[PDB]
């Protein structure tokens, strides 16, 4: 199968990316030194070399030298090509303007140079994977630059993105409403579909299901690696009814703006706890249609589903998949939209998930991941627009952004654009 | 003599194709390497119907394998049985279709289609009498619909007279492995009705039912459903490969089973389908074999024949069978179920017997039925198509790949007329 | 009896020459030392066509190797197969041509040309019936064009009646290994049209296509392209070396393939060209062999025959082949592609069969085609020539070596007329 | 193949020459003592002797005894014939007049005597290689003498020259504009083509690619040796499509005055960094068509290419060379002139580059060198003419030159000649 590029932006992207590439090395049995022990699958994410040392086909960018420096000196130092790890001199300071107008453009061209040199060295290219955070300067301002630049030079190629959408209540910053909304305004027209995830939801699942009281980002990012691994498994391992990268956008994006399918995964069970469970196909399948198992803390029952992609993994009997999916279609609580009778997309690969050494989650013989697109997510956008309106009403933090070469009206346009997004979701939630 | 060239497109097509040649190679005793090791001479007498030949006994099956991404084909090539195909036949692209019909029909299939004809023509001019083409694909997907319909249209232009039968997977009535199945299916039907001589509509849901209901084997889905399909299509082409008391042919069934040009969508059935453990508790005589063909329990289509009426029916028996029993039972079937057959056709059953049975059996029969109950299927697709299209559910993906919404209306209007035509033949004479 | 003397000039010529004798020596079973170790007597019966003889069995191939710098020839001499050539034949200068036609034609080739004729005449008077000369060079370079055209002009004066065929490399349509290729090529064509009886236009780009497309071998460029070329030219001269049912000859092809004196630029083709791994999946019968000759996939020229029309076509088959199949297929080709052949010539195909096949094969055939599609090539060279010459791009290098810009205009005007003449024969009769 | 003579002039030439002849000894395995260990290739650059000690066919000239004295006492003292190393008594003092009129002519005849005695002892002679610097007295004034003298006695023989063109911004002297322009006026009509190189560009590449923070002329000159070695490899080692010395001028000099092809080389990668790279044929090929890899700090994208010679080396598949070159011809950013559709010249030799012991650059299996001629170099000449005009407008340093037997009008003629060169470049940049 053909290659796919991974672009990791900001502290969230870089830190999350390291978790992902630990899994890939384990799936293909690649040593952390880069040298495979003494096949055709890894070509999609790994580039060959005359020696036995394969090179990951990813690029890391961060305006702050601190985060990447840990990778550059860690046990994966020899895995990455030294020029891929791009580092700036000063952080964006949780400022959208800095990472998008003043300092973001100083290093944007350098990143493109490595993307082009890496994109040109593949006969075919499915698209780009992009990891970033709405609640940062680099992960929100610099990302918007790449989305725009990657839309012109490589237009009409897939651009999938996993994003850390701001949590409903918890918050590790103060300017999340301003920064998060601004990038959404610019990334709406320059992206295919965004796989939102909330740290609040992942923390809740970790304490609720994984049964560990004291998690950390090093733990959550490993869970986030699973959804990426299952999503991209079809591009590496053989299996009946393989799902390509470009198939997600067609199935999960009815309209250009409505491209926010929240992520879900199953089963998340601790090693000891799993011994008391059966893990049948319906069990894992029905575990993804409850508001207690979501990576974004939104209640699906509040809204309506309008598209769902199921990417089954491991030793799966598709007959059971057909039966399990049929049952979910005939439950009153589960509610799909009126104008989408055909609201599922199945995918199976014969490769059970791998367990990172010392990992928390168990060695499941079978797993499933869902990418449902639900109008209940409009609640999150409305809440974010509400928080944004509270601050900008008094003009409480704009002086930081204006001084960074950002026009005043951008905030006005940003909210108005999100206002239309709310109405667009509302109309889709009804029937004509 | 009466050569057939096989086409397989899409992920479903290749996998069905792959298990389609593992069965035929078993019937003719052909080793995976292409070396003949059979026991009966009849295998060689017509081995040229599917397999070409290269000095040293290497028999090359003229299949043409086409897909828009190397993924599935690489599996077939690395398969144990992948050493048989001519490497020049694999036609692989580098950007697969994302289940959108337009891409596999306008922007991406267009770039790759010219290469395929260059491989069909070589297999076409290497046959002394080319009977017709064979195609296996899926309507729901993008490659099996986009390029499959694009390719079937092209081969119709150059070979209008030759036969072209299609074994096609149809979207299931209630379950769906893709969201855009109505758009893709609706466009595909509008494009087959004008080009394909006969189509064998099948669906996984109905074929799943056979696995657990009449058989008792829950583990497999795709490794075995394809094998039931492969046996069915092999039965249809048996008369062209082995001697028979009443030899049949792709053209014989078309004439018998196609009253009008636009009514050519059948629904196959196969027997016997017994579990290994319950097989010893059953007789293998002709009467019982014929009973299960006409029951909706053993129909590889989701449509139940009871709701409609048969227009034409064809049976292709195999093995040493008494032709009197082969004929008395059909007269019995017609009279018992007189309400299931239209009056304006005096006789609705076509029979054909082949002396050599399928591997591992001494008796078999492939059912092919043209019933107006199949209109339910298109009616259902139209209900789903109009609902999504009523609000432009996904048209932006299709319009952006060189397409217009006017084509969707034409596909919906043409589909509506196919449903209406099938409905006219529910009334009785006068 | 019908002796041929071989000329090779320039770096390309010698390397092609070098691999030209490694093939012939293999056909006749001649050891690199010049000692015969063959098995069949026919090898000796006509060994005098290319190889002279010295007591003790030492066979001396009469090739004349000329270049303006010792570099390339020293490699041939030190080659494993360099011990065979007569040391007196190597004609080496001391100041090679810098790809400028004038230097290799006026100031530097003039000083060295007189020495070469002193070596041709000895090989010319040592033959009891000298049929014609053979020349291998490159138009783009300076030595293969300057001195090659200078030498071919001289041998035309002394031996006007004798045949003189040229296997010449032509600049590629889009890639170029030299900047002054239009100047050099344009002058060379203006000088061949008046002297050379038949020319075999070939180009690396088209010949590259064979390597990866029909074969599957990416590593080599020059060690193997020359071997395909060597096999092609060996096929042309096979009839003069081995018995054949319908023996051909350099003069027979010229008459058949040259309607008018100024239309003698052909484009060769060879078959079979199969990869080692896919060879066992292919039949070696006559029909398939003939199909690939007329497809632009297996044409060693950059020009596609489809855009134009064939004027005359010659096939030289080899091995034990049924002459009925050799003839039925050609009638088939003419009728299938009636638009590809001009009407004002009732028959366009010439056939010749040799009993002995090429080493390592039991069947083969060399295609030689005169098509008006070759006018595209000269048309393209003229477009490039006029663009550079429109501003005197590099004329100062050429004028300073004893030349005038009036010659460039003559070369452009004469070239323009060659293109026009080929264009007249696109219309049909009346 | 036939011989080629090397003439090294000035401190730059002598210091650069020593770097070159270190490579030649390594390529042919010649001991620094001059005695080969216990074949036909070295005859082009080395002269045979009754003993096993081969003599380089080069001449070193410098008006200052200091530079050559280091060679005369270094580990290569026994390599050179003692009379080849020609030394004066006093330096030219960064004065064009001194090295061209007063002191240059005192030793010019001595150099010719050794050139003739060395040129006469070869049956054939391709031409002369000349290394000098525009920004010196000896390297600019004495050079012009040799170019004139070598134009009469040995006219109609190749005279290739590598020159240290003045850098755009950095400068190790004050009178570079006066000296540099004067030699160009005299060397335009007495040279075939000049391979310009700028120390600023080479320093930038060394820190940018070679990844060493503290380079020195001893390091750069080794890089400059590679371009010379690759350029002259065709005259020594066997290989398909060999390129002779006289072929460069025909391909890269459309007009007599436009003979300034800037040098480029690839790959320049450190030993450790190379382990993470593939070094495919297109990769090295596409690395030479970006303004970040040039030996002269000029941006090709500003101007237009009009001739390019590619001298591939090592185990090269020419098919890949044909494919890689074709791609570069179909990129909008890459722009050739209208009247040169055929703008390339390929060359291949089967001899991978050799690594000097303790060298910085890696042991590449394959390499490429480009000699593109671009009209973007007219920018450098215009800048140099601008700096010259600033000084001579006030007549700020002429008194040094006038007192050295140099007429006043020479400065006037020198600028006017360069003024015509600018217009000549301008016309070639357009289409009639
Ligand atoms: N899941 C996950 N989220 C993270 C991780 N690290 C940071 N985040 C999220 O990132 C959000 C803020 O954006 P950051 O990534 O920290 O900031 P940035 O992208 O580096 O941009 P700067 O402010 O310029 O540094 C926080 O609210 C965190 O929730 C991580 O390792 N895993
Ligand atoms: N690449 C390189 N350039 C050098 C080297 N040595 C000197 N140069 C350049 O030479 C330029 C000045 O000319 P010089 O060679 O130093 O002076 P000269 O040729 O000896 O003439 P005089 O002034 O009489 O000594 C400086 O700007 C340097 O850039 C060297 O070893 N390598
Ligand atoms: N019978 C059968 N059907 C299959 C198989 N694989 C996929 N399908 C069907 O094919 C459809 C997907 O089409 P696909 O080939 O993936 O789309 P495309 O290749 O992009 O045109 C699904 O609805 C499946 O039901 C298989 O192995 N056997
Ligand atoms: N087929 C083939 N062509 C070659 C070979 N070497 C060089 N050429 C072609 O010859 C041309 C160069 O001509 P060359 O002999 O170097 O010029 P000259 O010797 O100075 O007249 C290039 O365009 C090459 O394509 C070879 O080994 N085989
Ligand atoms: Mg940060
Ligand atoms: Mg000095």
């Amino acid at each position: 199968m053909r290659e796919c590029i991974s672009i990791h932006i900001g502290q969230a992207g870089v830190q999350m990316g390291n978790a992902c590439w630990e899994l890939y090395c384990l799936e293909h049995g690649i040593q952390q030194d880069g040298i495979i022990p003494d096949d055709s699958s890894f070509g999609t994410f790994f580039s060959e070399t005359g020696s036995g040392k394969h090179v990951p086909r990813a690029v890391f960018v961060d305006l702050e030298q601190t985060v990447i420096g840990e990778i550059r000196t860690g046990h994966y130092r020899s895995l990455f090509h030294p020029e891929q790890l791009i580092t700036g001199k000063e952080d964006a300071a949780n400022n959208y303007a800095r990472g998008h107008y003043t300092i973001g453009k100083e290093i944007v061209d350098s990143v493109l140079d490595r993307v082009r040199k890496m994109a040109d060295q593949c006969s075919g290219l499915q698209g780009f994977l992009i990891f970033h955070s709405f609640g940062g300067g680099t992960g929100s301002g610099f990302t918007s630059l790449l989305m725009e630049r990657l839309s012109v030079d490589y237009g009409k190629k897939s651009k999938l993105e996993f994003s850390v959408y701001p949590a409903p209540q918890i918050s590790t910053a103060v300017v999340e409403p301003y920064n998060s909304i601004l990038t959404t305004h610019t990334t709406l027209e320059h992206s295919d579909c965004a796989f939102m995830v909330d740290n609040e939801a992942i923390y809740d699942i970790c304490n609720r299901n994984l049964d560990i009281e004291r998690p950390t980002y090093t733990n959550l990012n490993r869970l986030i690696g699973q959804i990426v691994s299952s999503i991209t498994a079809s591009l590496r391992f053989d299996g009946a009814l393989n799902v390509d990268l470009t198939e997600f956008q067609t199935n999960l994006v009815p309209y250009p703006r409505i491209h926010f399918p929240l992520v879900t995964y199953s089963p998340i069970i601790s090693a000891e706890k799993a011994y008391h469970e059966q893990l049948s196909v319906p069990e894992i399948t029905n575990a993804c249609f409850e508001y207690s198992n979501q990576m974004v803390k939104c209640d699906p029952r509040r809204g309506k589903y309008m598209a769902c992609c199921l990417l089954y993994r491991g030793d799966v009997v598709p007959k059971d998949v057909n039966a399990a999916i049929a049952a979910i279609k005939t439950r009153r609580s589960i509610q799909f939209v009126d104008w989408c009778p055909t609201g599922f997309k199945v995918g199976i690969n014969y490769q059970p998930p791998t367990v990172v050494p010392g990992g928390d989650l168990a060695k499941v013989q079978r797993a499933v991941c869902m990418l449902s697109n639900t109008t209940a997510i409009a609640e999150a956008w409305a809440r974010l627009d509400h928080k944004f309106d509270l601050m900008y009403s008094k003009r409480a933090f704009v002086h930081w952004y204006v001084g960074e070469g950002m026009e005043e009206g951008e905030f006005s346009e940003a909210r108005e654009d999100m206002a239309a997004l709310e109405k667009d979701y509302e109309e889709v939630g009804t029937e004509s | 003599m009466r050569e057939i060239v096989h086409l397989q497109a899409g992920q479903c097509g290749n996998q069905i194709g792959a298990k389609f040649w593992e069965v035929i190679s078993d019937e003719h005793g052909i080793d995976p390497t292409g070396t003949y090791h059979g026991d009966s001479d009849l295998q060689l007498e017509r081995i040229n119907v599917y397999y070409n030949e290269a000095t040293g006994g290497k028999y090359v099956p003229r299949a043409v394998l086409v897909d828009l991404e190397p993924g599935t084909m690489d599996s077939v090539r690395s398969g144990p049985f992948g050493q048989i195909f001519r490497p020049d036949n694999f036609v692989f692209g580098q950007s697969g279709a994302g289940n959108n019909w337009a891409k596999g029909h306008y922007t991406e299939g267009a770039e790759l289609v010219d290469s395929v004809l260059d491989v069909v023509r070589k297999e076409a001019e290497s046959c002394d009498c080319l009977q017709g083409f064979q195609l296996t694909h899926s309507l729901g997907g993008g490659t099996g619909s986009g390029m499959g319909t694009l390719l079937i249209s092209k081969i119709r232009e150059e070979y209008p007279d030759r036969i072209m039968n299609t074994f096609s997977v149809v979207p299931s009535p209630k379950v769906s492995d893709t969201v855009v199945e109505p758009y893709n299916a609706t466009l595909s039907v509008h494009q087959l009705v004008e080009n394909t001589d006969e189509t064998y509509c099948i669906d996984n849901e109905a074929l799943y039912d056979i696995c657990f209901r009449t058989l008792k084997l829950t583990t497999p889905t795709y490794g075995d459903l394809n094998h039931l399909v492969s046996a069915t299509m092999s039965g249809v082409t048996t008369c062209l490969r082995f001697p028979g008391q009443l030899n049949a042919d792709l053209r014989k069934l078309a004439v018998n089973m196609v009253p009008f040009p636009r009514l050519h969508f059948f629904m196959p059935g196969f027997a016997p389908l017994t579990s290994r453990g319950s097989q010893q508790y059953r007789a293998l005589t002709v009467p019982e074999l014929t009973q299960q063909m006409f029951d909706a329990k053993n129909m590889m289509a989701a449509c139940d024949p009871r709701h409609g009426r048969y227009l034409t029916v064809a049976a292709v028996f195999r093995g040493r069978m008494s032709m009197k029993e082969v004929d008395e039972q059909m007269l019995n079937v017609q009279n018992k179920n007189s309400s299931y057959f239209v009056e304006w056709i005096p006789n609705n059953v076509k029979t054909a017997v082949c002396d050599i049975p399928p591997r591992g059996l001494k008796m078999s029969a492939t059912f092919i039925g043209n019933s107006t109950a199949i209109q339910e299927l298109f009616k259902r697709i139209s209900e789903q198509f109009t609902a999504m299209f009523r609000r432009k559910a996904f048209l932006h993906w299709y319009t952006g790949e060189g397409m217009d919404e006017m084509e969707f209306t034409e596909a919906e209007s043409n589909m509506n007329d196919l449903v209406s035509e099938y409905q006219q033949y529910q009334d009785a004479t006068a």
